[PDB]
């Protein structure tokens, strides 16, 4: 041939259990509102209600995670502690 | 030269009094002859014309402004004055500085210049000033002050860090290097709006340490170390975490070159540089551009992530191409390319079967439409002698029905030839600003949030504007209060529970989960 | 002799076993790579400047093909 790659220096993503289908606390979906939101519009404003990732690679909505930073925080998917590192998927 | 004179004769009254006169003879004499000839050449001599407060700093008088200073300190309110005057010359200085009509402007040239300035200030403040509190209080409000009146300077500072973070070439030693950076935080000192030169300065980490490895290997503890007494132990952490990540990385790269040495050294990963990272830390939330991966790392990136997923169980490897390089060997000698894992897929389809056109690479390759153009525009325009990618109609705009060609340019006096097309001058184009400005925003927004629920948790309720006080003075330091902002969004809550913070029932709040 | 010299004797033997460790790791990777036949038993050495008295180590001269390929690889690598 007259082009042969050599190295290949690529960057892989992952992440733990977001489970795009359903929120791990709420069991609805990653995305498309939460159990306490229900209607899109309703009042909301440009709904508020996004997605929260943490340290962890676990994502639920923020208002899913939200309600669990009152009790114990230790991201029940696994025994992390809980972070805020982005918002929005 | 009316300040030695005055000097002069200053000096000769007293002698006289002193030696001519009673013993004491001279609180009354000294404190009449200042309001005479101080008090009334104060206000004119500074501000007028030729060569006064004004001009002798811009030319850099140091003898002149030593002077003043040693003969003003001994009459009340001419120190006020001359920082007032010193503090006017700031804000012209900058405002011709920091002017933002016309496009052109280099940011690493900005802020060297900026800080220029400071260290010139400063150096004059030190040798003349005597290290005067009012004169240092006075120059931080002015920074404060006019620097924070631009919102794109914590950018351009960002760029600059990085560019004098890439390559030590100038100052090779290293305390020419910790006095540029010592002055660096100094002008950020007097900087707000930290949110977005925080964003940007982990951009910048994220193109540095996603790029050719080996740039300081050393500072970066220094910065980290300055970032700690700086913006203290918030975001460093996170950055200290995504360099961990690296770490982890490498770790993966040798444990999977070892794994495939054990079961039949992988040819097609003869030398697979691949990395792990995670979600949360680095900015890869856009890691979905699915394109055909060539043949050969196609099979390679299927091996490395079945061996990542077992490994860690549960590592869903999701395929990307807006990150990475590629060393391309091509072949009179053997010099060998680099592609960006942009170019990758374009050059498979012209080995796998050369004399292809825009239709071709866009129709049997399912590829997105900016990066595309893109990558196009880096292989085929703008290019200089060193083409690697030629077309026989030769125009600046890109059509559709055009062949592709390879040329020799042997030009290249090594082995080891690459075309860094990208990282090109920062152009800090309209939809990057705005999206990334829509990021900063959104960042905030859940900040205040998450202050207001981490902190009126444990303290007492607000009738109309109590507690906005206190979470506008917790975040002084980090960005502008932004009333209209926070007042729409503290009302937004209402709507379920964890402190709805009734509107009408404001006379107590829920302070229950 | 003590501790003068001594040092830099067992310092181009611990020379000796990275270059051993180095021809086993260019073994491996000589199947992943193996751009030609040129890499065929390959028993290459790394040594350092300092240690060996090596620093007559520019006879500029041709090389036969097979160890062109050879060298060639081992640089790449
Ligand atoms: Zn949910
Ligand atoms: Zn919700
Ligand atoms: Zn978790």
């Amino acid at each position: 041939k007259r082009f042969e790659v050599k190295k290949w220096n690529a960057v892989a993503l992952w992440a733990w259990d977001i489970v795009v289908d359903n929120c791990a606390i709420c069991r609805n979906h990653i995305m498309d509102l939460c159990i306490e939101c229900q209607a899109n519009q309703a009042s909301a404003t440009s709904e508020e209600c996004t997605v929260a990732w943490g340290v962890c690679n676990h994502a639920f909505h923020f208002h899913c995670i939200s309600r669990w930073l009152k009790t114990r925080q230790v991201c029940p998917l696994d025994n992390r502690e809980w972070e805020f590192q982005k918002y929005g998927h | 030269v009316y300040i030695k004179k005055v000097e002069a004769r200053i000096n000769e009254e007293i002698e006289r009094v002193m030696h001519c006169l009673d013993k004491s003879t001279e609180e009354p004499i000294v404190k009449v002859v200042e309001r005479e000839l101080i008090s009334k050449h104060m206000k004119t001599i500074v501000e007028m014309e030729n060569s006064g407060l004004v001009h002798m700093l811009k030319n850099g008088k140091t003898e002149d402004l030593g002077c003043m200073y040693k003969l003003f300190s001994r009459v009340p309110n001419g120190l006020k004055t001359m920082c007032e005057c010193m503090s006017s010359y700031l804000r012209e200085q900058g405002k011709a500085l920091v002017s933002e009509e016309g496009e052109g402007k280099n940011p690493v040239d900005y802020i060297q210049g900026l800080l220029d300035l400071k260290s010139r200030f400063d150096r004059f403040l030190l040798e003349s000033f005597n290290n005067d509190r009012l004169f240092k209080q006075t120059i931080a409000g002015d920074f404060e002050y006019f620097l924070n009146l631009n919102s794109r300077s914590p950018e351009y500072l960002s760029l600059f860090i990085d560019d004098k973070l890439k390559k030590g070439v100038k100052g090779l030693t290293e305390q020419e290097v910790e006095t540029i950076l010592d002055k660096a935080m100094v002008l950020f000192r007097f900087m707000q709006e930290k949110d977005v030169f925080e964003r940007y300065y982990k951009q910048h980490l994220a193109r540095r340490l996603l790029t050719n490895k080996s740039v300081s290997d050393d500072s970066e503890k220094n910065m980290i170390s300055k970032l700690k007494t700086e913006c203290g132990c918030q975001f460093t952490s996170k950055l200290e975490g995504m360099f961990r990540d690296m770490s982890i990385s490498n770790t993966t790269m040798d444990e999977f070159r070892q794994h495939l040495q054990a079961t039949g050294v992988s040819l097609g990963g003869v030398d697979l540089t691949v990395r792990v990272l995670t979600t949360g830390y680095w900015p890869t939330q856009s890691a979905t551009p699915k394109c055909n991966i060539p043949p050969a790392p196609r099979h390679a990136f299927e091996i490395f992530r079945r061996f990542y997923l077992a490994k860690h169980s549960g590592r869903q490897l999701t395929l990307q191409h807006h990150m990475g390089s590629a060393d391309l060997n091509a072949t009179t000698r053997k010099h060998i390319l680099q592609v960006s894992t942009f170019q990758m897929t374009i050059l498979m389809l012209f080995n796998n079967r050369e004399k292809y056109t825009f239709e071709e690479i866009q129709q049997e390759t399912d590829i997105p439409e900016r990066e595309l153009v893109r990558a196009l525009q880096s292989l085929a325009c703008g290019k200089p002698t060193q083409r690697v990618l030629t077309k026989e109609p030769k125009s600046k705009e890109i059509e559709n029905g055009h062949i592709f060609t390879v040329n020799d340019q042997f030009t290249s006096k090594l082995h080891r030839v690459k075309i860094q097309t990208v990282a090109a001058k920062q152009g800090e184009s309209d939809p990057e600003r705005k999206e990334t400005r829509q990021k900063v925003d959104d960042d905030r927004k859940h900040e205040i949030e998450a202050a207001i629920v981490r902190i009126m948790k444990s303290r007492k309720k607000m009738q109309h504007n109590v507690l906005v006080a206190e979470v506008t003075q917790q975040l002084k330091a980090r960005f502008l209060p932004s009333p209209v902002v926070i007042k729409k969004r503290i009302e937004g809550l209402i709507e379920r529970e964890y402190l709805a913070r009734t509107p009408e029932d404001r006379k107590v709040y829920t302070y229950v989960a």
